[PDB]
RNA sequence: GAAAUACCACCCUGGCGCGGCUGGGGGCCUAACCCUCGGAUGGGGGGACAGCGCUUGGCGGGCAGUUUGACUGGGGCGGUCGCCUCCUAAAAGGUAACGGAGGCGCCCAAAGGUCCCCUCAGGCGGGACGGAAAUCCGCCGGAGAGCGCAAGGGUAGAAGGGGGCCUGACUGCGAGGCCUGCAAGCCGAGCAGGGGCGAAAGCCGGGCCUAGUGAACCGGUGGUCCCGUGUGGAAGGGCCA
RNA sequence: AGUGAGGGCGCGAGCGAUAACGUCCGCGUCCGAGCGCGGGAACAACCGAGACCGCCAGCUAAGGCCCCCAAGUCUGGGCUA
RNA sequence: UGAAAAGCUAACCGAGCCCGGAGAUAGCUGGUUCUCCCCGAAAUGACUUUAGGGUCAGCCUCAGGCGCUGACUGGGGCCU
RNA sequence: CGGAGGCGUAGGGAAACCGAGUCCGAACAGGGCGCAAAGUCCGCGGCCGUGGACCCGAAACCGGGCGAGCUAGCCCUGGCC
RNA sequence: CCCGUGGUUCGUGGAGCCAUGGGGGAAUCUGGGCGGACCACCGCCUAAGGCUAAGUACUCCGGGUGACCGAUAGCGCACC
RNA sequence: GCGGGGGGAACCUGGGGAACUGAAACAUCUCAGUACCCAGAGGAGAGGAAAGAGAAAUCGACUCCCUGAGUAGCGGCGAG
């Protein structure tokens, strides 16, 4: 009966600050290919984009 | 593969930072420079395959 | 959509280091006695 | 001579001695096993084999269960599906079309830094080996030659041509904006550590710029030295690169 | 919450034969989805016009007034026959 | 089965008929019900084994708050 | 009446943890805040997720049975040409 | 204990314990599996036999109650 | 001289054990150990005194309810 969020989603990063919102890993790029280099890989801060998180939002909602 | 390999720096035991870089002309020659986390900045070196 | 930095492996027993939130204020201004409440005593007390 | 010689050391190339390990194969049986005998529980033929149990590798439609893309002035066959540039976007920006055109899915170890110098093609006139066109002299010139690579923008008040010295084609990062609903991709003063080009007023966090690009999973390696399912460690594993 | 395909007309480029109630995009209106009234014979989108409901009331659009049918077979000046 | 075309297999088995999974599945069509009042959609974007589907963007409605901020107009820069 | 609880009551982090502070970090520069601006429960209701969830609608796939007085075959056994 | 497999929140994995199909192939309480793949610890339990009550299930059959139904709803079936 | 067998709407134990649909394809996966064939003990069987839990120098049969988190986690880490 309960619904239980994409746990899924709740794993790959995917964060709530019960304020109203949430971040994945600056995720922009990074850890994957790269024969990048330097400056470039200055993006590993942290993100998150409104208005869509709202499914991710009330999916999750019972724990994460 | 193409005489486009890559490689990356690596410094005196105390760190590596990386890059990529090429082949061709040149080719093996490797040593180059770049400063690790080491100490406040450091030779380096380079190289590293 | 992205990666992750956060894995909560094959497992089910941790550990502890027990990060209740309790405030000296609520405390204070109107719910103790300024020298022994205990965690034993925090019933009330809107921090367990 | 590349070596020096006795007699004592270890170590190999190569063949034979013997010993522990174990790989290859050739002979009637025999008692399990099979067929068995032909009129009987005893005889007969085969017999360590293959029958057969399990694990092994491999043929393998005979069988099973799926899939074998979208666009498109029908379907299919034909085209074609990511990015840069120009036109049509009609003047902000910005838009199809099976509309026109045309490139890229490299690299450049130094076209990456900065300091110092220089400064086009082409026209003309005069000249050794020339000899429509090198090389040098003499004038002339909104710079149309030039800038790896296509276009377009720019632009020799050089980003362009030459010399010196050097790595920032730095980590930590960034305020604040381009565009975009998503994610993207993209622009960046300035603070820190840290260096390099001048003595320095300062430039340098790759190139003259607009294409050389790919989530997420999965797993690798160089860390790290965070976690470990009683504790010490560890298989294993979290974040970095 | 619903459409995530639509068409027409005018202007501006494609295209197509500068053909089609063709199909591509854009500025506008449009028509659906109100666009139910006038209307041009009758005609989703061409000019007029927004209907909350009445009137055995009057002024008007467009566009009309010999008749079929409301409205001068007006006047004035021509030109075709 | 089958002197085999894909034949016949309780009157139309190119894989029988009854009951069962089951009320399979159904971006496809149908159908989708009293009165009245307000507003008033779009019939486009973006990637999609999607392309007559869908997630987000564009337009709508009811509620809070801002409350003169809007289309359009006047004027004067700096853009074509 | 039953007081195992689940929601609040700081959170920040992959964590170690720190703590209203905080991770990056050697960085005084950013992002999660701090900001309580208390929720928590019962109901009524717009509303998704699982359950057939506006309703009846298919090709068919799968399990267990049902039949050679269906039909073709083959076996046994008489007859007729 | 080797591989071949079942369980289990485990779908192949660092993957444990119980459980068995193959081959190996033992210990009597200093015994032996179990907490941590595994190794050094402490701890745990005592395996490879046996028996059954009591508290949740189920509805043929009986009783009763129903902001559960009225003969096309109700079991289809209110009566050969 | 005994026993069984033969039943029985549902509950029940073990035996053996499937496509759909989902994953808008679908081969791991999924429905699920679900439907169904079976054998069988009952009036209810099932399980039922620990080579258990769990780490506190703690508990103590088995079964069923509420809670334990839908977290701990299992995974084309995707539907689930």
């Amino acid at each position: 009966m309960p619904k239980m969020k994409t746990h899924k989603g709740a794993k790959k990063r995917v964060k709530i600050t019960a304020s109203g919102k949430v971040v994945a890993m600056k995720t922009g790029k990074r850890h994957l290919n790269w024969q990048k280099s330097g400056k470039e890989i200055r993006q590993k801060g942290r993100k998150f984009v409104l208005a869509k998180p709202e499914a991710e939002r009330i999916k999750l909602l019972l724990p994460y | 593969r193409i005489k486009l390999l890559l490689e990356c720096t690596e410094c005196k035991r105390r760190n590596y930072a990386t890059e990529k870089n090429k082949r061709n002309t040149p080719n093996k020659l490797e040593l180059r420079k770049y400063c690790p986390w080491c100490r406040k900045h450091t030779v380096h070196r380079e190289v590293k395959i | 959509r992205s990666t992750t930095l956060m894995r909560l492996p094959k497992r089910g027993m941790q550990g502890q280091v027990p990060g209740e939130i309790k405030r000296p204020r609520y405390q204070g201004v109107n719910l103790k006695d300024l020298a022994r409440f205990e965690g034993e005593v925090t019933p009330e007390l809107l921090v367990r």
